[PDB]
């Protein structure tokens, strides 16, 4: 079934010019085993009425506020720069209906519910039509996710452990990082 | 915040509590104010060993420098 | 304008911070500097005009 | 830290390859109100300005620090 | 006085502060987009 | 497979036409950019976004070019 | 005793696998040859009775008396700037 | 001050011992003014083998400063 780990590798694998026979054995040992975490999330559904986006000359620093709104209430959000990040791409145009996960830092656009009629020759949010979400506008979830112990040893070995859980370029994990992960 | 005069190291606590709470969308915990003055000094016991200064001269990592 | 002992005549190295007296070395502190007597560092410092 | 006693060049050379100006504004940022001082007020062009904002992202804003 | 007075007698938490100064803006209205630059 | 919705050719104008209400402390409030656009057997003006006046400063996007 | 170069290796030492074998050896017998070189430098080792510090608004001009004894002599310093500078770091 | 006429490599000695009653302490160093006179001509012989002109043009990574 899933959420249980499955590692199946051949004999031959082991010998590698990067990796040594005990540490390629140890990380197959390490995939192996799984951490399943539970986190607490806040879900956003509402429509968008107000961005003001404020960012520097050379657009290193980027702060702003948000207002969004429900049938029933009205917010207004400050920024980070990472959600502006999120916002910028896929752009979001003021009177159309998005979600937010403030966990996971999604932004997943619904569709446009206020149908306008002046529209720039560009863009175009030939979005599928929406209602207005109706209801309480945050509401809190229990998600849960599984993770690996070699992918929390490869994240917690240097700066940029996220590329090296793709690219492979794990070389051999000293012992107190598996010491401190096994503590925690 | 918190500056350690060692090293010259930073660390963000987070947001203070005086201010609004619910009116964020990046996650952020809420800490109060530290008690006692601006300025400490105080005292941690460390456990080490020998190769972690060795892999820590070998490496320098925590300077404030290039 | 160059530094010169109020004693000797030779390079000054410290000033002492009671009279104002600029002196060689530590034995020159010792015998001359420190013993001497009030009314006596005005007319050392009155060849320099300096009181 | 490598020390000889007696000269000021050796020391002026060492604090030029720790602290080497161009790298270290590479690694950083500059603030806001001091880029609109350097653009309006004093006339730079955007292009004139040091290269800055190399330093890659953290992960979390938990790894960005050991303490 | 003194013998009355000792024997009878004896909120929503503020905004953080918006500070952006020197620094361009995006507006997005529902009738109209702008651009404020330097 | 994948389908591409383009304009391209060479400018004729390219004016940021500015707002009604222009906000204090700042300069130039751009409403919208007219762009226009000639081709072989083809002319057709545009009207954009404010925003993409920045990718034609940063692009070097002068007059009589494609 | 001291200050005369030994360097005790090893026979399993040099089979390193960035550096060959000759370098190795090369190495370790280099490191047992020493060049000797005396050298003088004056210091100022004393201790501080007072230090007196005029600042201004903007920091532009400092101004310093730096009052230092040892237990013999006692003297009193003008500081220039970079005296004020290097002695406001590493807190005197 | 040291400058070589060919090169251009530019050498500060340091301060002057005219300059030193300035302050009564300083980080400066100084020392005295030279004896001969300033510009001083030589003939040299330079001797050098076909591996560093190869090892000149063959750094992988690039210059060196001085």
């Amino acid at each position: 079934g899933k959420d249980v780990p499955f590692t199946a590798i051949a004999g031959s694998e082991i010998f590698s010019l990067e990796l040594s026979k005990t540490e390629a054995l140890t990380q197959a040992f390490r995939k192996s085993i799984g951490i399943k975490i539970k986190e607490e999330t806040e879900l956003i559904e509402g429509e968008v009425v107000e961005i003001q986006i404020d960012r520097s000359i050379t657009g290193g620093h980027k702060q702003g506020k948000l207002t969004i709104k429900t049938t029933d209430m009205e917010t207004i959000y400050e920024l980070g720069n990472k959600m502006i990040d999120g916002l910028t791409k896929e752009k979001v145009l003021a009177g159309d209906v998005i979600s937010i996960d403030k966990a996971s830092g999604k932004i997943t656009k619904l569709g446009r519910s206020f149908a306008r009629s002046r529209d720039y020759d560009a863009m175009g949010a030939d979005t599928r039509f929406v209602q207005c979400p109706e209801g309480e506008l945050q509401k809190r979830k229990t998600v849960v996710h599984t993770v690996s112990l070699h992918e929390i040893d490869v994240i917690n070995s240097r700066t940029q452990g996220f590329l090296a859980l793709f690219t492979g370029d794990t070389g051999e994990i000293r012992s107190e990082v598996r010491d401190q992960i096994n503590t925690k | 915040i918190y500056i350690e005069a060692n090293t010259g190291a930073v660390k963000r606590v987070g947001r203070s509590d005086a201010y609004a709470t619910e009116f964020d969308l990046e996650t952020e915990e809420y800490v109060p104010l530290p008690k006692g003055e601006v300025h400490k000094k105080k005292e941690i016991v460390q456990d080490v060993t020998l190769h972690d200064l060795d892999v820590a001269n070998a490496r320098p990592q925590g300077g404030q420098d290039v | 304008a160059k530094k010169y002992c109020d004693v000797t005549g030779l390079k000054g190295f410290y000033k002492s911070p009671t009279n104002n007296i600029r002196y060689h070395n530590a034995e020159i502190y010792q015998l001359i500097v420190k013993p001497m007597a009030p009314g006596v560092d005005q007319e050392y410092l009155k060849l320099r005009g300096a009181n | 830290t490598i020390e000889v006693l007696g000269s000021s060049h050796v020391t002026n050379s060492i604090n030029n390859e720790l602290f080497d100006p161009l790298i270290s504004q590479a690694l950083s940022d500059i603030p806001a109100i001091t880029q609109y001082n350097m653009h309006v007020k004093k006339g730079i062009p955007v292009e004139d300005f040091p290269k800055t904002g190399l330093f890659p992202e953290p992960l979390n804003k938990n790894f960005s620090s050991n303490i | 006085l003194l013998k009355k007075r000792a024997g009878k007698s004896r909120f929503v938490k503020p905004r953080r502060p918006y500070n952006s100064e020197g620094m361009t803006r995006i507006l997005r209205r529902y009738e109209e987009d702008l651009f404020c630059t330097f | 497979k994948e389908t591409k919705e383009v304009y391209e050719g060479e400018v004729t104008e390219l004016t940021p036409e500015d707002a009604e209400n222009p906000l204090g402390g700042y300069g130039k409030t751009i409403s919208h950019v007219i762009v226009g656009l000639k081709s072989a057997k083809g002319t057709k003006t545009l009207r954009l976004d404010p925003t993409i006046y920045e990718s034609i400063q940063r692009e070097k996007v002068s007059i009589g070019d494609v």
